[PDB]
DNA sequence: CCGTCCCCCGCGTTTTAACCGCCAAGGGGATTACCCCCCAGTCCCCAGGCACGTGCCAGATATATACATCCCGTACGCACGCACATCATTCGAT
DNA sequence: ACCGAATGACATGCATGCATACAGGATGTATATACCTGACACGTGCCTGGAGACTAGGGAGTAACCCCCTTGGCGGTTAAAACGCGGGGGACAGC
């Protein structure tokens, strides 16, 4: 019974956690929807970038240089992957 | 191009800065490219809030 | 007796006024006198270019307006309408620009 | 400040679906080998661009006036409570 | 049960509170008006950097191989997810 738009494979209590990582005290109820929207916009972007040069280089297979620059593009640099 | 359009739309024939803000604040692919500069004698877009407005 | 106008009325026509027109806000003079009072340590006997003493004031202007603009949300996300110095610490904190 | 109420939350079932572990294939990253066509580089030549003046232009900048807008008081409506008379009901004799 | 007289009830007048549309009043704003001119748009050299032609040799695009690591699949447990609910305290509204 999996088969459906993957969107809510980012399931509620999931969600929870990591506000309370961000310290997070209450999270309402409304909250499990508008952020499977946050998270619909940034992926957007980021592997709009990363298609983008593997396309370009000719190769089929989206690696991890290919993310870790597009990440540097929206000013949020990833440490640990390469360089 | 853009701007051309405004400055004729305040009926002046002369392209100047305040004429030129509005053709990239207001248009929405452009925005999202000057979304950092500042330009100078640049004037604001005209806008006030909601809650703002009198009580009427 | 004399006529009147309400509280914040009179406002509400700046705020239509100063936001349609396009010239400089802060006095011309005082604050060249503080760009030199302020980059007075930085440097001694510092001559600035007076092309670039405007250069900063077309430069810091549009970042309060920047400011004000994006606490008014904060002072409105409060109930509130007036903006209060609680209200600004919220709105460079969130930027990045004093933690 | 009063106080309201609901709506998240703990907490408890129970469904499941990530989780791993392993198996299998080859697409396909990565690398070597060739070579040519392609960009750097020189020489030469030249008009495309910048500097300098020029005026004119309309472009701006100021006037004055018509008009639009806001606000208070106003009166006017109006439904109100208060208050009444009258419609109505009751106590007594009929 | 009606007359008779008194009285609570039924209907209203009265007066007011309140709402409100508006007009007056003032203010401010927008208009169309004059005047003015720094400051635009060519104009005109004048020159050096863009253009033409030339060679020269890496550097990129070819083919050709490989292999590795991605994706596929496939049974098992068990952890986390989906679901209910009980109730309180955090939002919310109002003064």
């Amino acid at each position: 019974k999996v088969l459906r738009d993957n969107i809510q494979g980012i399931t509620k209590p999931a969600i929870r956690r990591l506000a309370r990582r961000g310290g997070v005290k209450r999270i309402s109820g409304l909250i499990y929807e508008e952020t499977r929207g946050v998270l619909k916009v940034f992926l957007e972007n980021v592997i709009r970038d990363a298609v983008t040069y593997t396309e370009h280089a000719k190769r089929k297979t989206v690696t991890a240089m290919d993310v870790v620059y597009a990440l540097k593009r929206q000013g949020r640099t990833l440490y640990g992957f390469g360089g | 191009e853009l701007a051309g359009n405004a400055a004729r739309d305040n009926k002046k024939t002369r392209i100047i800065p305040r004429h030129l803000q509005l053709a990239v604040r207001n248009d929405e692919e452009l925005n999202k490219l000057l979304g950092r500069v500042t330009i100078a004698q640049g004037g604001v877009l005209p806008n006030i809030q909601s809650v703002l407005l009198p009580k009427c | 007796k004399p006529h009147r106008y309400r509280p914040g009325t009179v406002a509400l026509r700046e705020i239509r006024r100063y936001q349609k027109s396009t010239e400089l806000l802060i006095r011309k003079l005082p604050f060249q006198r503080l760009v030199r009072e302020i980059a007075q340590d930085f440097k001694t006997d510092l001559r600035f270019q007076s092309s670039a003493v405007m250069a900063l004031q077309e430069a810091s202007e549009a970042y309060l307006v920047a400011l004000f603009e994006d606490t008014n949300l904060c002072a409105i996300h409060a109930k509130r309408v007036t903006i209060m110095p609680k209200d600004i610490q919220l709105a460079r904190r969130i930027r990045g620009e004093r933690a």
